């Protein structure tokens, strides 16, 4: 056997190519059901989340258990959390050259563990993010804007490529509050993909 | 606002 | 599937042994990741909530669609009573008490108003709208974890001698030692909490 | 308060 680790604090070294190598510090969001050597990690002032297999990934290097904070947090306004949660938003970020950039985005989820944390991904990037986004709200730099299928979770799916050959993954989880929205591993990166399926950006995909 | 982070 | 059936209303007829066949309507809640050839279902009337192979159980006649699935409330009220364990009020003989220690679970998929409940001395899955006996004072309020459990088949010795055999389906997020069961003998969805006492008879391979 | 089901 081995040790849950989902729901705890972590750290690990990381060793990617020639990359300086450096000490990691993070939460563990989620164990996959459907490839359960895969887990999400939330890490600490890393806005979008991490999808590792954290015991086969020759890149972590010597994972442990931590004990600095409390792991777990919990939403102040469930009602409010659900006024935005599978909502169309705005997410205001400061520009490049000043002023503010209306990102278009979709809010998906509470995420796991991290409560107060919101699963948030975008049209620009359309990968997961995570945000405490009750506080952007409450600042007003998160505004509300005015394809289901059923047994896709383990599916194998590829994406083109503009070079020409496929991008591979699979269909882990699929979002409650928008059912046509899918979170996608590629075995060739550490993002979580995200694809509504009602939408022409997913006519990319292949099933 | 918050501020876009760099791609690590 | 050419047409999807969670979060739709669905009937069919039951025909188990020789009894006459009847015909029962509910709502599918649920296809479980890990077997998706089961799926969790509420039927109209009925408290426990059935796990059913919809497409392949024998006993399944005529499955219809009723309607598709369509889109989706104190919810500060209802994460009040998620993860607690409760004692909840039932009616006995003329009225009198029938009090159940439980654990309120979950929000239920799809029917968003209606909660998953387990008893200890009952530990199957039940749904009710719970914020209802919670507004009338019929549920009170009271003062595990193993890693790749999902899919794991799972048995216990039975008083009979043999084994009973199922798999885990799912875990509770609201309390992550509690586990679903389904086991192949049995429509029930059973309840186990890894850290209680009455689950140290499972074996997982 | 509800009432305790038997089965069918």
């Amino acid at each position: 056997p081995r040790r849950n680790i989902v729901g705890c604090r972590i750290s690990h070294g990381w060793k990617e190519g020639d990359e300086p190598i450096t000490q990691w510090k993070g939460t563990v969001l989620d164990q996959v059901p459907i490839n359960p050597s895969l887990y999400l990690v939330k890490y600490d002032g890393i806005d979008c989340v991490y999808g590792l297999e954290l015991h086969r990934d020759e890149r972590v290097l010597s994972l442990k258990i931590l004990s600095d904070r409390v792991a777990s947090s919990h939403i102040s306004d469930a009602n409010l959390a659900n006024t935005i949660i599978g909502k169309a938003v705005e997410h205001m970020f400061e520009g490049e050259h000043g002023s503010k950039d209306e990102w278009r985005g979709m809010v998906l989820a509470q995420a796991p563990i991290m409560k107060a944390w919101f699963y948030i991904t975008y049209e620009k990037d359309p990968v997961l993010y995570m945000y405490q986004l009750l506080d952007d709200y409450k600042e007003g730099d998160l505004r509300i804007m005015p394809g289901v299928v059923d047994g896709l979770i383990g599916k194998h799916v590829e994406y083109t490529k503009e070079d020409g050959s496929k991008r591979i993954g699979m269909v882990i989880h699929q979002v409650e509050a928008k059912p046509s929205v899918y979170f996608i591993k590629f075995d060739d990166d550490f993002h979580i993909y995200v694809y509504d399926l009602v939408k022409k950006s997913a006519e990319n995909l292949y099933f | 606002a918050r501020t876009k982070q760099t791609a690590r």
